[PDB]
């Protein structure tokens, strides 16, 4: 989505630290001072009106949980114009999540999607939504499927700030672009659902006391992967993930006692391209 | 507002920040002029014998009074990296201002023991102690009582 | 306990009061000895001293402060020994009273043994005034059974949640899991100061508290023995909260023949009594 098409007066915080009013001066208070004048610029373009859009300068003014007046003071007559009461608290049109960087890992059919907030400061407060649709795009922007991003205990907003999340149902196959934007919660920041996020177009690994993996190559291809003993100690993961060498479909490797298996077949051919096989985990 | 914990808890983890940060960023010496800072010391004995008005309003002018100083402690600080970390101050106090004044109410500023304070650190342990002291411990305790 | 870093390491119980003292190794007599204490700029009082001769090793010097209002959390304490004739001074250290209490234990610790199987509901009473709300509690489960040269200690941090501490009726009562059913635990509660607000050591350990903890349903299979007077003490909870209050809120009934009933989780409890009259209870696993 873009960030200015998010209402006489419209107004929209992507950071509750810097908010910025548009429309189609723009003398603005906060309870009981005298007016100042945010320093505004015009954005003069055919398709549209005129677009008189002004940013404040994001230093002591953008102060939260506080009531702000908005009246429009032209130089023409200095005559009544647009006029809206807002919450900087609840106009919040936060940014969308960046470094999505994210990977099939996990459930074959789960994508890790750690990502590196923009905000670190906020991270907390907003409820982060993802849209997600197939490459192929067969039906144009119809699969708008959102996901809410609850503070489950396998997508909380973990440290190294930035988060992470476990979103599932996603079908194994075509790499999936996904953007994710984010929304202050309601319960103490209010506000619209942010912009979009840049398109990013990740992938997932398809589909497929000792144990053996009897997995088999197709023609001109290679055969390799990791293990990883996470112990399930959280659902979410760093940045980074493990790395662990499938060394000698006859793969032996030692892991823990009643302790789930991350397996991984990867086959890159002589191109070189991300073509993969992911069976589910086992105790 | 200031009824959600993890406003409270963000207010306190900015705050612990800019304090780690003023220690990096040197030429912090202090200055001559002093900085008014509020009463934070609460004696665990006058805890039952203050109702929810006295605190609300004790609190209140603690939290007002240390954005009156650290607005001073800013006018202090040539435009410089310790100038910067006290406007981040001011946004943090300000933001816990706000907080406070929509579930609290604004009901009737009052005054309290005057403290002088002479380097930035001060502000900095102060605002610390103030969403660690007073605030905390109301918003810990009387929050369902207080909230509806 | 006193001994448990710093030589004149002090000691605070309820934050509401404060004691502290020097350890020396060398006998001295009585006199040129006072702890002075002076929260800031505070004019300099004489605490009431007394010479406590630790036997084997040393002698203390323990004082405890007058009134106990006049302890203050966020404050500068000065504890110096300035002599303007003698110019000796022992021990320095400026200390809050809220970074360095070593708070009470609670006093009692009623384990009622809960609802779930393998359960214990620690609802102690808080002993502490007013800060029940900011004390990390601590706890030491472990068997009286075996007694080794180390005491095996196992821990956990007691973290607040929606059903464990800091809830009124001041007090507290968390759901702690992990223990081994009907092995007959003692445990021992500390209050390490929450570390945001109050900060500090750990306190001492509570008096080591027998709790007649039920056992599992697999140890009891209902099942009855000879000369055994079982009775259905069974609860009816609702999924209201997992806190139980601090009264022993319990719900009563050949079979007592309980209706079952929607939205909620059926509790069964088995007390046995046996011919001496000493209890015998077991617990069940509930179900939908």
């Amino acid at each position: 989505q873009d960030v200015f098409l998010l209402e006489p007066l419209n107004c929209f915080s992507q950071t509750f630290e810097d908010l910025t009013c548009f429309w189609d001066q723009l003398l603005y208070a906060y309870r009981g001072e005298k007016p100042r004048a945010c320093p505004l610029y015009s954005q003069s373009v055919p398709t549209f009106g005129t677009r008189y859009v002004c940013q404040f300068p994001a230093q002591d003014e953008v102060r939260l949980f506080f009531p702000l007046h908005l009246w429009v003071k032209n130089v023409s007559l200095n005559q009544t114009l647009i006029q809206r009461v807002l919450f900087v608290d609840s106009v919040g049109l936060p940014a969308p999540p960046r470094v999505i960087k994210a990977r099939g890992g996990s459930q074959p059919g789960e994508l890790q999607i750690h990502w590196e907030a923009p905000a670190p400061e906020i991270s907390d407060f907003l409820r982060h939504e993802l849209r997600y649709g197939p490459t192929d795009s067969s039906n144009a922007t119809a699969p708008s499927v959102i996901q809410l991003l609850s503070t489950e205990t396998c997508c909380p907003t973990l440290w190294m700030k930035g988060g992470s999340c476990l979103v599932s149902g996603l079908q194994a196959g075509k790499s999936y672009w996904l953007q994710l934007r984010s929304q202050p919660d309601g319960v103490s920041l209010r506000g619209s659902w942010g912009p979009w996020s840049f398109p990013v177009t990740v992938d997932l690994p398809g589909d497929a006391k000792m144990v053996t993996c009897q997995w088999q190559q197709q023609d001109r291809t290679s055969s390799q992967g990791f293990f990883r003993h996470s112990r399930t100690r959280c659902c979410p993961t760093d940045r980074d993930p493990t790395w662990e060498k499938c060394e000698e479909s006859r793969c032996h490797f030692k892991s823990r006692n009643d302790s789930v298996i991350h397996i991984l077949v990867e086959v890159t051919t002589a191109q070189g391209a991300v073509h993969s096989y992911l069976g589910s985990p086992f105790w | 507002p200031a009824c959600d914990p993890r406003l409270l808890n963000k207010l306190l983890r900015d705050s612990h920040l800019l304090h780690s940060r003023l220690s990096q960023c040197p030429d912090v010496d202090p200055l001559s002029i002093p900085v008014l800072l509020p009463a934070v010391d609460f004696s665990l004995g006058e805890w039952k014998t203050q109702t929810e008005q006295s605190k609300a309003q004790d609190i209140l002018g603690a939290v007002s009074l240390l954005l009156e100083g650290v607005m001073a402690a800013r006018g202090q600080l040539e435009p410089s990296c310790l100038s910067s970390l006290l406007g981040q101050l001011s946004g943090q106090v300000r933001l816990l201002l706000g907080a406070l004044q929509g579930l609290l109410g604004t009901q009737l500023p009052l005054q309290g023991r005057t403290t002088a304070h002479k380097d930035p650190n001060a502000l900095f342990l102060s605002l610390q102690q103030l969403l660690r002291g007073k605030v905390r411990f109301l918003l810990l305790v009387e929050g369902p009582t207080l909230c509806v």
